[PDB]
RNA sequence: GGACCUGGCGGUGCUUCAUAUCCCUCUAGAGGAGCCUGUUCUGUAAUCGAUAAACCCCGAUCAACCUCACCACCUCUUGCUCAGCCUAUAUACCGCCAUCUUAACCCUGAUGAAGGCUACAAAGUACGUUAGGUCAAGGUGUAGCCCAUGAGGUGGCAAGAAAUGGGCUACAUUUUCUACCCCAGAAAAUUUAGC
């Protein structure tokens, strides 16, 4: 990380890191903390 | 012949639909990660995932009903609802293995709550 | 299998690969994006100006995938295997047997459905039918038929076609159809959409049954999407025996790409190839003159399908803009024997292009079908070249 | 054969109305101009090709001597690593879209088939289918090639016509420029959508 950024100077519900279909089967369930659907 | 002749019972959270998540039903995982400004909400989710999945698979057949996940501070309660099928000896040997693996698992003092029911507790049939 | 690597070589007949590109190659019967006649165009369009509206967008839609989804009727003896099946694992048989079957229904046209009929399949018939006979006159372009005959001759597609490349020698159209309204908009559709005028085609004679003499033989007999109609098995046999009987030169069988048409053209093939006359007015023997390279029985008829497609474009309308493709299945058998011994696979699925190598899916002489994977080191630089210049549809030119 | 009962009419026409979808009604475009372009045809030995991979140096933009694909000549090999391959198969399966098929009781009729309502009330109450598409925001397998479907060198590959579809620009007097953020001065028919 701190290499590859030294030279560079010189010059989907990824929100909560689940598939975008399985995040409708939590947040239907309930699972997901304070996620209601409105 | 020829072609002229020829031509469920439901728990509480399964009876109630979705959105009813705030009118009705309730969230099983109950943490603040999910809260604006709060973060993690991700890596609650996966623990969340994880649990589940183990404890249903260390408790095969005996939940009642779905889990419910508390965590205040680093706690981690799992407030399950099981049957009175299995021995007493089982449900304890259980308690103190998972209980150990997933303290260990999360380097967090989790805990169980098991809350045995004679049967399944049915609201309604759909 | 027909390309046997380094022992596989092509077949130069009148010296092909140093006279031609490879491009050119004598298998290449390849056809340019088929449009219709101007005057049928125009016929089309007319004829359909009192109603294009949107309630047409749904009919025509509606139409096309009835009729490419349509399965064969269900003969009796396939009913009661599957009704003994569900009596044993058992009225209530019926009830299953109403799902699991297909419900095949006449198509009684009246006026009103034969302008649907036209709008969705006068341009589709055309093009697969213009595909066929470009097969004949490829190969063969010292035939000049003088007579032909269409059974379900629904808008003339077949005439026209036939007149697009035989019109210098034709000099009658036989044309069967039981529905009397096609016969009127057919008949319109030759006189420029009019009810009254003068026929674009000469010679065209329209019917309602077959012709009765046993001594008239029509060089050439067409039936296309028509045989998929008939009721059973048993129309479909008789209405074949009758058209090869009355087959001077050649029998064209078109249907659609699916199962059910290519499953009901292979026992059509086998039909004629199998006679069963004891002593017919005409002795000579059938051979497939296309698209199979051999009289054995299909290699696919097991699981898959054997279809071809052809480009064209769709009559100018409301719905069609771009280019259509239409997945046809086709079987021509030819009076006589075959020509020669030198008979050259047929490419029967699309073939893929990639770097250095070249899929081809061919069906061979011997009776089988072969995925070959041509490449220019294993199989050499000019029959590699040849496959990579040729299409679905296309004949391979190897020997040996 | 007489009389009667239930019908069904896969019913057929009219009459009256509910008569919403869809027209008509309203608003703004599109027909002009200049470009780039998709498709189709024809051409060459060759490919017209593709830049999470070139060039740029206001904005953009063409080949670039790029590069992968292609044509013609060749070369490397036990080599990268028991190597390597942007190969095939959903015509292997799932995943996802789309096609089509599809109760009891009580009264009446002489205890016959059968029938049972009047409110100022007269018996009525209780899934399959498909040679389907999609492997670009998803997966599990199956086969191919392995002195070549792997790796490289040399050169070559430049394309034209219409008919149609789309995209990008400016298009003004109810405008434009300055000061201000509203009492100032100067300039000059078809057809697509929506409510
Ligand atoms: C839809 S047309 C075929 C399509 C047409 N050839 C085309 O250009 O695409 C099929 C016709 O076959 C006719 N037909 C059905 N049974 C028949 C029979 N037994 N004898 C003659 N014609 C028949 C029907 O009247 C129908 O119009
Ligand atoms: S697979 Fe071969 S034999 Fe079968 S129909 Fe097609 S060409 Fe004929
Ligand atoms: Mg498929
Ligand atoms: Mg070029």
């Amino acid at each position: 990380a701190d290499e590859r950024l030294r030279i560079n100077s010189l010059r989907v519900k990824r929100r909560w890191r689940l598939s975008r279909i399985v995040f409708r089967h939590l947040a239907d369930h309930g699972q997901l903390s304070g996620i209601q659907r409105a | 012949r020829e072609l002229p002749c020829a031509w469920k019972p439901v728990t509480y959270e399964e009876a109630h639909a979705p959105h009813y998540i705030a009118h009705r039903k309730g969230w099983l995982s109950l943490h603040t990660g999910n809260l604006d400004g709060e973060d993690h909400a991700a890596e609650r989710t996966v623990e969340d995932v994880f649990l589940r999945k183990f404890m249903w698979g260390t408790f095969p057949g005996c939940l009642a009903d779905q889990l419910v996940l508390k965590r205040r501070g680093n706690q981690l309660e799992i407030c399950a609802v099981v049957l009175r099928q299995l021995s007493p000896h089982k449900y304890y040997f259980l308690v103190g293995y998972s209980e150990t693996l997933l303290s260990y698992f999360y380097k967090c003092p989790v805990r169980l709550h098991l809350q045995t029911v004679p049967s399944k507790v049915v609201y309604k049939y759909l | 299998a027909a390309l046997v690597p380094g022992v596989t070589q092509v077949d130069n007949k009148s010296g092909f690969l140093q006279k031609r590109p490879h491009r050119q190659h004598p298998g290449i019967l390849k056809l340019p994006h088929v449009r219709l006649p101007q005057a049928l165009a125009n016929g089309a369009q007319l004829l359909l100006l009192g109603s294009a509206g949107p309630t047409m967008e749904n009919q025509v839609q509606t139409l096309t995938s009835y009729l490419w989804s349509r399965h064969l009727p269900v003969e009796p003896e396939e009913l009661q295997r599957r009704a003994r099946h569900l009596e044993k694992k058992f009225g209530a048989v019926l009830h299953a047997l109403r799902k699991t079957t297909y419900h095949w229904q006449e198509l009684s046209y009246t006026e009103g459905l034969s302008l649907v009929y036209m709008a969705a399949r006068l341009d589709g018939g055309f093009a697969a039918v213009s595909r066929a006979f470009h097969e004949i006159r490829a190969r063969n372009p010292a035939f000049q038929p003088q007579t032909l005959m269409d059974f379900g001759s629904g808008t003339g597609s077949v005439t026209w076609a036939a007149h697009s490349i035989w019109g210098q020698s034709l000099r009658e159209y036989m044309c069967v159809d039981r529905s009397a309204a096609m016969l009127v908009l057919a008949e319109k559709l030759l006189k420029g959409g009019s009810e009254s005028g003068e026929p674009y085609i000469p010679g065209v004679f329209f019917r309602q049954f077959l012709p009765v003499s046993p001594k008239v033989q029509f060089d050439v007999v067409v039936s296309a999407f028509s045989l998929s109609e008939l009721p059973s098995k048993a129309d479909r046999t008789e209405v074949v025996q009758t058209l090869w009987r009355k087959t001077g030169h050649f029998l064209v069988l078109v249907e659609n790409g699916t199962k059910a048409g290519h499953s009901l053209l292979m026992d059509a093939r086998d039909l004629v190839l199998k006679g069963k006359e004891k002593s017919p007015l005409d002795p000579r023997p059938g051979f497939v003159f296309a698209p199979c390279p051999h009289e054995l029985p299909c290699p696919q008829l097991t699981n898959l399908a054997c279809s071809f497609s052809q480009a064209y474009h769709p009559i100018p309308f409301s719905w069609n803009k771009k280019p259509k493709e239409e997945k046809f299945s086709m079987v021509i058998l030819a009076r006589g024997s075959p020509e020669e011994a030198h008979r050259w696979p047929r490419i029967t699925q699309p073939v893929l292009k990639r770097p250095r190598h070249v899929h081809c899916h061919l069906c061979c002489p011997d009776g089988h079908m072969q995925h070959a994977v041509l490449t220019a080191r294993r199989h050499g630089r000019d029959l590699y070249r040849c496959a990579r210049v040729s299409s679905w549809g296309d004949l391979l030119p190897v020997l040996t």
